[PDB]
RNA sequence: GCUCAACGGAUAAAAGGUACUCCGGGGAUAACAGGCUGAUACCGCCCAAGAGUUCAUAUCGACGGCGGUGUUUGGCACCU
RNA sequence: UCCUCCUAAAGAGUAACGGAGGAGCACGAAGGUUGGCUAAUCCUGGUCGGACAUCAGGAGGUUAGUGCAAUGGCAUAAGCC
RNA sequence: GGUUCUCCCCGAAAGCUAUUUAGGUAGCGCCUCGUGAAUUCAUCUCCGGGGGUAGAGCACUGUUUCGGCAAGGGGGUCACUUACCAACCCGAUGCAAACUGCGAAUACCGGAGAAUGUUAUCACGGGAGACACACGGCGGGUGCUAACGUCCGUCGUGAAGAGGGAAACAACCCAGACCGCCAGCUAAGGUCCCAAAGUCAUGGUUAAGUGGGAAACGAUGUGGGAAGGCCCAGAC
RNA sequence: GCCUGGCGGCCGUAGCGCGGUGGUCCCACCUGACCCCAUGCCGAACUCAGAAGUGAAACGCCGUAGCGCCGAUGGUAGUGUGGGGUCUCCCCAUGCGAGAGUAGGGAACUGCCAGGCA
């Protein structure tokens, strides 16, 4: 499709297991990791969740 | 004066919907000590004798709303 | 001092005071006096601001009260453990939100109407302001 | 009588009424007759003024807009708890 | 009054009947006519009928009213139902008492064939 | 066939004193003192019916309300 | 020890020497089935009879009833013969 | 109370139930090792589902104020009167953990789908430890919406986590230490000196060392905005 | 095409109240009841044998907005996640978004079988 690259920016430490589950998802391991995934819309979704920390480029 | 002394065990009220069980006749899908609100649909058996309902042998478990007072029945589609 | 005929229950737990005032409008009288801030209210309280305005206007006009203490308060002795069991009812208390009115007046000049909200204001604990009837 | 400049809103919920509400203006609503209902924001300085006086709930107001002129009737007002403020009117054509 | 309390009578074994899913010989009676008729397990098509309102069956009788007249219509459902195939049907009294007019239909179609 | 009701039921079968006391432990738990709190107590202030012949505030001040101290009676059991 | 409600935060569960009440039974019919029936309360009229007994009619439509505390149910009646 | 050499990997709990039990012990919940297994398990999107909490409301159960009509009761004669009170009903106005003719957001159960995750899921077997928790946020009971009080639900941290900030300061904010570098960029927080980095830029406010503790209430402190009475034919 | 009866779907926009209207058929009243059957007494109900008479009651249909009922848009309350403040309570970003009330709607719709009337 058209992918996006997603930023973890901050940390997760004291965030709420479903935030930390949704980081997993999205496969961000530290900080800065800067990876690719395919636009759609439940990967929409899993970035909606944790907005507040990652950071979106596309 | 008194007081402690509450009972325990209130067993259960809502036990699953859908292919949830399924097989055979479950023993679920009904608060019991209800009867109002969860009636026998016809599809699935009739209640217990402590209000309790289950299913005949299969099938998926919906929740419906019709007749007069508007009670809601649960039936189940045989498949 | 005002305080239910009968009781369903003798105690009742504490709860939380939140939210805004439901009945905020002058529907009875001319004049009102409305609170500001949020807080409890006692009967004596009520029965003293009460008296301030009534003798203010002597034999003038007519006074509704649109609070009432409804919940009892509760508080054990002096010298007590903690425990137990709960406390003795006290007083009687209204729970009042941003924006209730509590007193109206109906006839009486807006001038000393004023004068006798203020007196019964300085009684009152929580902060109020005057308000007027207008119209919808 | 009564003339009442309005603007059309582009954004409604309770942020955006709020926001509203924080630039010393209010929204509120047109409806009635046959057209459909129109949301317009009006400014609470000089609409208090106006409001004050027991007349504007008596005769029919005028709400001018972008070359409309509905000249609707005030219908209901909601008004904030504690202050003289307005949160919200409610308008019917009239 | 009396028509609502018949309907009052007859709702329990009116609706037992569907929750067991099966065919329904219902009759309605009245002081002049009786009528019968075969209602499908989901209560909404009719596949047989016959009173005393046609000009057949009724114009070979006394009198329309009667328990000859009830044993003529029940031979009439019967013989009809055997026609169309359908077979174990639960009659059902329709509030009224079983011993009186409708006591015959039931026997007749009963000995007709129909499994009562 | 058990009010084994201390109701998962130490025996079929069972009460007290120790200031003459003793052992192993505990600040996991009280008494003295410290700590937190400030209901109560002490001090201050707000309104002002009234007393003061007249006159609210020279001096007091009802019905009510808001604070300060850590200072009595209390609460907690954080240290020993 | 057991039962009902709230606390209990709209699945279940959830503590305090927290807030309120009950149980340690009863029935050989108060069980089964078939048939049938529908309450409280008020108003009008009528000997004893009246605020209230029984009778007739009309309002009302479950505010009645359940072997027993509370909750949830029950007109199809789980209520009455 | 004490329990003696080294390194590597993983890594808890202070809960439920029972207990002549409460600082003990047992089963389960949680940890580790081994074997086996299905697309199992987690997040997100869509679909189906029950609810009665927050809020709201007063038809019901209770309580509450005003107004109207008006049974009934009562003072004052022997059959009238009423400066008396008042049921039901109607209109308006509030309150409820043990009220509900309404009703969310979340959470939970089930189904389908993509991606990602060292199977993170379940079953069996070997070994355990633990059942004194603490504080902070949110929802509550109790207490005085007092306590570094106490008792629950859920999340985070400490316990068992070093480092930077809050002065000092387990439990607060940022952030998870394999080892070395006289290397670069950042987070919270900061840039006059102590002490690393703006005596940075533009527009305002404060005169109080306010900043750098504390309320009801009081006041021609001072900045800003929208209106009103009065008016140079003479205003204060 | 209508009108009527029976069995359903749906479960108040489907109800109630007020006015009008219907008899060829159907329906209900309606006559008698030594019998089948029955009344805690009573052909009131149930039941049987009929068709002289009437649409009065009941029932069906039509009109009517008095009540019941349904009900937006907008605003408000509440709330998940993140952040903040004088923090017993609130505010900001974002997502969800009531209840009540207002305008308004509203005198149901529909399937099968049978009969009267073309
Ligand atoms: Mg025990
Ligand atoms: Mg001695
Ligand atoms: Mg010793
Ligand atoms: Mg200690
Ligand atoms: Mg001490
Ligand atoms: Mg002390
Ligand atoms: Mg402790
Ligand atoms: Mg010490
Ligand atoms: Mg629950
Ligand atoms: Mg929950
Ligand atoms: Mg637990
Ligand atoms: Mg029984
Ligand atoms: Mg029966
Ligand atoms: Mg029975
Ligand atoms: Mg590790
Ligand atoms: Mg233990
Ligand atoms: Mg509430
Ligand atoms: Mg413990
Ligand atoms: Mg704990
Ligand atoms: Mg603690
Ligand atoms: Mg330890
Ligand atoms: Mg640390
Ligand atoms: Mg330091
Ligand atoms: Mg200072």
């Amino acid at each position: 499709a058209k992918t996006i690259k997603i930023t973890q920016t901050r940390s997760a430490i004291g965030r709420l297991p479903k935030h930390k589950a949704t980081l997993l998802g999205l496969g961000l391991r530290r900080i800065g990791h800067t990876v690719e995934r395919e636009d759609t819309p439940a990967i929409r979704g899993m970035i909606n969740a944790v907005s507040f920390m990652v950071k979106v480029e596309e | 004066g008194g007081s402690t002394r509450n009972g325990r065990d209130s067993e259960a009220k809502r036990l699953g919907v859908k292919r949830f069980g399924g097989e055979s006749v479950l023993a679920g899908s009904i608060i019991v000590r209800q009867r109002g609100t969860k009636f026998h649909a016809g599809a699935n058996v009739g209640c217990g004798r402590d209000h309790t309902l289950f299913a005949k042998a299969d099938g998926k478990v919906k929740f419906e709303v019709k007749g007069p007072k508007n009670r809601k029945f649960i039936s189940i589609e045989a498949e | 001092m005002l305080q239910p005929k009968r009781t369903k229950f003798r105690k009742m737990h504490k709860g939380r005071n939140r939210g805004l005032a439901q009945g905020t409008d002058v529907s009875f009288g001319s004049f009102g006096l409305k609170a500001v801030g949020r807080g409890r209210l006692t009967a004596r309280q009520i029965e003293a601001a009460r008296r301030a305005m009534t003798r203010a206007v002597k034999r003038q006009g007519k006074i509704w009260i649109r609070v009432f203490p409804d919940k009892p308060i509760t508080e054990k002795p002096l010298a007590v453990r903690m425990g137990k069991g709960k406390g003795n009812v006290e007083y009687w208390v209204a729970l009042i939100q941003p924006g209730k009115v509590l007193y109206e007046m109906d006839g009486v000049p807006e001038e000393l109407a004023r004068e006798a909200f203020k007196l019964a204001a300085a009684k009152l604990p929580i902060k109020t302001t005057f308000v007027t009837k207008t119209v919808m | 009588m009564f003339t009442i400049n309005a603007e059309v809103r582009k954004e409604q919920g309770k942020g955006a009424s709020r926001r509203l509400r924080a630039a010393n203006k209010f929204p509120a609503i047109i409806y009635g007759g046959k057209e459909a209902p129109l949301a317009i924001e009006l400014d609470h300085d000089k609409v208090m003024n106006m409001q004050a006086k027991a007349e504007f709930y008596s005769e029919v107001l005028t709400i001018v807009v972008d070359g409309k002129e509905i000249k609707v009737k005030a219908q209901d007002v909601q008004r904030h708890p504690y202050k003289p403020k307005l949160q919200h009117i409610d308008f019917v054509r009239a | 009054d009396k028509k609502s309390a018949r309907i009052r009578r007859a709702t329990r074994a009116r609706r037992k009947l569907q929750e067991l899913g099966a065919t329904r010989l219902v009759v309605h009676r009245t002081p002049r006519h009786i009528y019968a008729q075969v209602i499908a397990p989901n209560g909404s098509e009719v596949l047989v009928a016959a009173s005393t309102v046609e000009k057949a069956i009724a114009e070979q009788l006394k009198y329309t009213g009667n328990k000859d007249a009830a044993a003529a219509v029940g031979k009439a459902v019967a013989e009809r139902a055997l026609e169309k195939g359908i077979k174990d049907v639960s009659f059902d009294r329709s509030g009224f008492q079983y011993h009186g007019r409708v006591q015959a239909l039931a026997d007749a179609a009963r000995e007709a064939g129909l499994q009562f």
